[PDB]
């Protein structure tokens, strides 16, 4: 069984480099970060654009969710991350601490704290409520590229061009593992829906699944082109269990999970694919791109 | 304008 991934939507209005696309948890909608310094939302069915966001001083690398779907959070060149209010387009909160790019960010399930990830090498932890820096982790030895917590938010994994995955408590900020045959940099990190496995991308054309505990390699998946962005991947579970991730060759590829083979490649991107991400209840994915494009596709399957 | 939109140089 491959999925049978087709095209439905292209989503414009972006004028610079889109960074990130995430669906809402509630499945209704998609939000999209960009260079031109906004936030776009669009209906995940049917494309149709919604609103924008704006705020920024400088353009935004990252975008994520509250678990109750009513706030985004984003993670800017301007050092700072945002807290808004989706309905009204508030900006509730500017979470100041950071001293280089903020580049990548996370709600917790609870939504009561976001992670954030930066080119100051750290990971800080912050209150939703009141905007304050709760933590601030001396993660890794370069920047943060990506950052994740688990299924019941006890956990954070964190990612960076240091070459290491670190995976730590929530409640003391102590690193709990070091994920280490040699040390490429680290473009991304995120665990399994489940919260046994994390999913680590590699500047070598490498996505691997590991085992936190054990520490051990389960999975390799290769075939794509990543050496020089930070492209996220999902795990894809409302029909088949695939690995979706962009690439640097202007496609959107997808592994059976358990196989490791490529199962669909998906063509009509002008520039790198970015950012892919999967709707929580349909087989639906959306996918972003680069500066020479500049545009969001939204891509169904029957299974 | 957005560090993830540049490449590791």
């Amino acid at each position: 069984v491959k999925p049978n991934y087709a095209l439905k939507f292209t989503l414009a209005g972006h004028t610079k480099a889109v960074s990130s696309v995430k669906f809402s948890p509630n499945g209704e909608w998609l939000a999209s970060s960009s260079a031109d310094k906004l936030i776009k939302i669009w209906g995940a069915y049917d494309g149709k654009f919604e609103k924008t966001i704006s705020g920024h001083k400088l353009g935004i690398s990252d975008v994520a969710w509250s678990s109750d779907s009513n706030l985004l959070v984003s993670a800017s060149d301007d050092k700072t991350l945002k807290i808004w209010d989706v309905s009204s387009g508030k900006c509730l909160k500017t979470l100041k601490g950071h001293s280089n790019y903020v580049f990548c960010c996370n709600f917790n399930p609870q939504s009561n704290l976001i992670v954030s990830g930066s080119f100051d090498e750290s990971v800080r932890i912050w209150d939703v409520k009141t905007g304050k820096c709760l933590k601030t982790l001396p993660a890794h030895s370069d920047p943060v590229s990506a950052v994740h917590f688990n299924r019941d938010g006890s956990l954070i994994v964190s990612s960076s061009y240091d070459g290491l995955c670190r995976i730590w408590d929530t409640a003391s900020g102590q690193c709990l593992k070091t994920l280490i045959d040699d040390n490429p940099p680290v473009s991304f990190v995120k665990f399994s829906p489940n919260g046994k496995y994390i999913l680590a991308a590699t500047l070598d054309n490498t996505l691997k699944l590991w085992d936190y505990s054990k520490g051990k390699c389960l999975k390799t998946y290769t075939g794509h082109k990543n050496e020089k962005y930070c492209i996220f991947a999902n795990f894809s579970v409302t029909g088949g269990k695939w690995i979706v991730s962009g690439s640097e060759d202007n496609l959107v590829y997808i592994w059976n999970l358990q196989t490791k083979e490529i199962v669909q490649k998906l063509q009509g991107h002008t520039d790198v694919v970015i950012s892919t991400a999967c709707h929580p209840t349909e087989n639906i994915i959306a996918s972003a791109a680069l500066e020479n494009d500049k545009t969001i596709k939204l891509w169904k399957s029957d299974c | 304008g957005s560090a993830r939109a540049e490449p590791k140089m």
